[PDB]
């Protein structure tokens, strides 16, 4: 929004904050607060891979989510199996993590070989793609969930990471425009 | 002809598990039995037949 040194710092701190928030989101088992079984029905906190029991007889033991449960799973159509494959693999959250890391690497490497103006464009594209990946992952996770409840802080950690990623992606493109604007300015002189 | 050449086997040993197999498919299996027993089980809990 102003100058270049402050914009650098704001962009890198935003990218790092988004990366940390998403790393916590995918690496923490606090995504859903719902009644269930942690091994009768009992309030438990769920995540992406494991769900630990809460206020139960045996508190604090996580078990892997039965993504493809046995005992007459009843099967499903191709679309539903596709959805469960994405939800179990959680590729879109992981793909968002990879895109955020690639964007962070690009913005960190933008200092080296400053004459390359397309590195910042690559970082902006990576961050925006990470935001889109976040949107897809959130939609897939909620759709799998709906197959009383409330969401944990790590689900809202990822939600805030998507907002930060797009805001950081916006700054990167603004950074791309200004430096290309400078090239036009120095060409006229 | 289809039931005789159906894989996996669709034949049921006893009507006790014949209704059970229907309930464990969510409508992916149909059991052929006497109408009087069909009406009786239909009137039993949990009304899933």
């Amino acid at each position: 929004l102003f100058d270049r040194g402050v914009q650098m710092l704001l962009t890198t701190v935003g990218a790092f904050a988004a990366f940390s928030l998403m790393t916590i989101a995918v690496g923490t088992d606090y995504w859903l607060y719902s009644r269930g079984v942690c091994k009768e029905e009992v309030m438990t906190h769920s995540g992406l891979w494991r769900t630990c029991c809460l206020e139960g007889n045996f508190k604090g033991l996580c078990k892997q989510i039965d993504h493809f449960p046995e005992d007459a799973d009843y099967e499903a159509d191709t679309a539903e199996y596709f959805l469960r494959a994405v939800r179990a693999s959680s590729i879109f959250p992981i793909l968002s993590v990879i895109l955020l890391f690639m964007g962070g690497l690009c913005i960190a490497a933008s200092e080296f070989y400053k004459t390359r103006h397309n590195i910042i464009l690559s970082a902006g594209i990576f961050f925006v793609s990470a935001g889109l990946s976040n949107i897809i992952g959130i939609i897939v996770y909620i759709s799998a969930n709906a197959g009383s409840y409330s969401y944990g802080w790590s689900f809202y950690f990822g939600a805030l990471s998507f907002i930060i990623a797009e805001m950081v992606g916006v700054l990167a493109v603004h950074m791309f425009i200004d430096r290309h604007k400078q090239l036009r300015a120095t060409a006229r002189a | 002809t289809y039931m005789r050449s159906a894989e996996p086997s669709v034949f049921v040993r006893t009507t006790a598990e014949g209704v059970a197999r229907v309930r464990k498919s969510k409508g992916k299996y149909a059991y052929l039995l006497e109408s009087t027993m069909n009406e009786y089980i239909e009137q039993r809990k949990p009304c899933d037949t």
